């Protein structure tokens, strides 16, 4: 149902420090009254030592379902638009080019693309139009 | 004011201006709609080309 | 309606729905200041902006390239 | 008034003259700075033309785009204690 | 009324009327028109309808050129 | 002053062992093995980058000596 997020030490030994089971202050019930409302807190309530990990100002823990599960849909879905883009490429069932693609005048406009001299026509042209 | 128990919610009245202002800028929509798709329906959906007139 | 706690807190920005009782008046001094030096920002914006594709002919770009070469 | 480098190159001067390893110096800093100027005035004609030539920037700027590229690398500063302490010829 | 591709526009032409580079193809002289009337008619989508069209069909017949040639490479390489 | 923070003792408590987690350190194999990983196995990573391209990368105004696009098209069919 409600578990504590990752990294939570099941023990733990600071000396005379009091020993606690961490309770993850963002899931108590906020219709009670506290001290400390905002972050619902009783005056003189004992912190774990990893309270800040454990509180309002932590990021908040989502647990509608578990980590794996979450982890789990989560590979499940991406790769349902892996597999539909790869039965696409190696079937090849994406259309063919219905024209040559567009060609230019001038050697490709190589003249146009910062081309220096002969040596560096196809460095800039585009697709050269062969066709005069 | 005072509450009525049982009674049911009638058509509201709302006041003119905000249904003619809002009957005006719907229908200043469908006739732009309208209006567009008689001289372009076949641009449109590619059934003639713009300057084949 | 509420306790704003007006006596102390003051920011620059009101603090709880203020508004002061000589508003309009100080209204009329902002407006005069912000419109007085909106003219200001229109007359150094002429003065300082200009055309970058106009500052320099074609003749002299030729030039360039040439003598660059 | 405007105050002029005193060309002093390190192959020429012995570096127990306090005085003169100074010039030496002062002298490889100058002529730094100078082609970091230069460099400047060069990028400054490539985005006049640019804006000018709009479309036609690849044809009418290409040697001067072609000259930036080739001195940036080496119109930096670069200071004197590389050359001041090596000797290229040994 | 375009029938045919028209004449090609020389170099010096594509320069002087700053025609962008990747509508410098064969129907470049009829986009020096068509952007001389767009920007004294503020583009707008009624004023240079006649010169819009001309240009629009050129392009068609171009396209329709490049499909001729796709099948002209195939032929080749069906038969090589 | 006039004591205008209401100290809480649970507060003063966890404060003082956050400063003070020193003492209980225990240098056992939990705690070495962060140790050789923050001060061994990534140094050693970025060491290993540093010097693999010290030098080995001239990139002030890198020029293209290479085309970009293809000038023939071949179909798939
Ligand atoms: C590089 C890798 C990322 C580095 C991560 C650094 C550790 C996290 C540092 C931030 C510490 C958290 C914090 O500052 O407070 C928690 C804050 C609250 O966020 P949250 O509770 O989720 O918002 C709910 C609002 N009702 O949480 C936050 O809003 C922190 C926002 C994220 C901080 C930058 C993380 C960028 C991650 C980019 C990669 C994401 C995957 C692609
Ligand atoms: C607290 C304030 C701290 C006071 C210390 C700061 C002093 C600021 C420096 C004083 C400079 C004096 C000055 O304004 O010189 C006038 C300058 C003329 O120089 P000129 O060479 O002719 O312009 C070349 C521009 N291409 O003309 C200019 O170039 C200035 C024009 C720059 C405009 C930039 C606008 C920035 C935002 C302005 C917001 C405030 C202005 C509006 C005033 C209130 C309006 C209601
Ligand atoms: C507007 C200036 C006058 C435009 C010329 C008159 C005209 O016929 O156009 C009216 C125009 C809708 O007409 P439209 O289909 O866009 O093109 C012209 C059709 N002969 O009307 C509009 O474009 C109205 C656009 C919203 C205002
Ligand atoms: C450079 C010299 C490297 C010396 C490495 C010292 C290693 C060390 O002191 O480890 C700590 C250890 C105490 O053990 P602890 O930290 O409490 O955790 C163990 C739990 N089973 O310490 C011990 O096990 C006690 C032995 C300490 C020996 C220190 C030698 C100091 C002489 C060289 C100084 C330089
Ligand atoms: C590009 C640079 C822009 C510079 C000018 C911008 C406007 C300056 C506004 C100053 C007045 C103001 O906002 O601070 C004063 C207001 C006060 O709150 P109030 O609305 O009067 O309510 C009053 C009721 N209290 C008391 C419950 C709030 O805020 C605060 O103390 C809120 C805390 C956040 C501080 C915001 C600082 C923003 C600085 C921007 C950092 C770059
Ligand atoms: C916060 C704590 C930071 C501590 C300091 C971090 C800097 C570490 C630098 C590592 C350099 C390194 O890895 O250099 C690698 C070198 C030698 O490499 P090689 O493969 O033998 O020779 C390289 C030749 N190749 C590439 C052809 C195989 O190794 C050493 O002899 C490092 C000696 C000191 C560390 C032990």
């Amino acid at each position: 149902k409600s578990f504590l997020p990752h990294f939570i030490p099941k023990n733990y030994s600071y000396g005379d420090y009091p020993r606690l089971k961490p309770e993850n202050l963002q899931k108590r019930d906020p219709y009670l009254k506290y001290d400390d409302q905002a972050n619902k807190r009783n005056f003189n309530e004992p912190l774990h030592p990893q309270q800040d990990d454990l509180d309002m100002w932590a990021p908040d823990h989502f647990d509608f379902v578990q980590d794996s599960i979450a982890l789990k849909w989560f590979g499940t879905f991406f790769g349902v638009l892996a597999v539909f883009s790869s039965v696409i490429y190696i079937g090849g069932l994406y259309p063919e080019k219905p024209a040559n693609p567009r060609n230019y005048p001038f050697s490709g406009l190589a003249k146009d693309l910062g081309a220096s001299s002969e040596e560096d026509t196809l460095l800039y042209a585009a697709k050269i139009d062969k066709s005069i | 004011f005072k509450y009525v128990r049982g009674a049911i919610v009638p058509k509201p009245k709302v006041h003119p201006g905000y249904v003619i202002t809002s009957k005006f800028l719907g229908g200043l929509m469908w006739f732009w709609i309208f209006y567009r798709a008689k001289q372009d329906y076949p641009v449109w959906f590619g059934l003639k080309h713009p300057w084949e007139h | 309606h509420h306790i704003h706690t007006p006596s102390y807190i003051k920011p620059p920005t009101g603090g709880w729905n203020f508004t002061p009782a000589n508003w309009k008046q100080n209204t009329v001094l902002v407006l005069v200041g912000f419109t007085a030096c909106c003219v200001g920002l229109y007359k150094l914006g002429e003065a300082g902006s200009y055309n970058p594709k106009l500052k320099y002919k074609e003749e002299e770009l030729s030039r360039w390239n040439q003598s660059a070469k | 008034d405007h105050v002029r480098s005193p060309n002093v190159s390190f192959d020429d001067i012995d570096y127990n003259n306090s005085q003169d390893l100074h010039n030496a110096q002062e002298s490889l800093l100058r002529e730094q700075w100078i082609r970091v100027s230069a460099l400047k005035v060069c990028r400054k004609a490539l985005e006049s033309c640019y804006k000018t030539s709009g479309p036609n920037h690849y044809e009418d700027c290409r040697e001067i785009a072609e000259k930036y590229l080739n001195m940036l690398p080496d119109h930096r500063i670069q200071g004197f204690l590389g050359y001041q302490k090596n000797d290229p010829s040994k | 009324g375009v029938s045919e591709l028209p004449e090609l526009l020389s170099h010096e032409e594509m320069k002087q009327n700053k025609i962008p580079l990747a509508y410098r193809d064969r129907c470049a002289r009829l986009l020096v028109p068509l952007n001389k009337c767009r920007k004294e008619g503020w583009y707008m989508p009624w004023n240079c309808v006649q010169e819009r069209h001309d240009y629009e069909q050129c392009q068609y017949l171009d396209f329709k050129r490049r499909v001729k040639e796709l099948e002209e490479i195939k032929k080749q390489r069906d038969a090589a | 002053g006039p004591h205008l923070l209401r100290e809480d003792a649970s507060f003063q408590r966890y404060g003082q062992l956050r400063d003070n987690l020193a003492t209980y350190w225990k240098f056992n194999r939990k705690a070495a093995r962060n140790v050789f990983i923050f001060l061994v196995a990534v140094p050693a990573g970025l060491g290993y980058l540093a010097y693999n391209y010290e030098g080995k990368t001239p990139f002030v105004g890198k020029r293209r000596t290479e085309p970009i696009f293809e000038q023939d098209y071949v179909p798939r069919k």
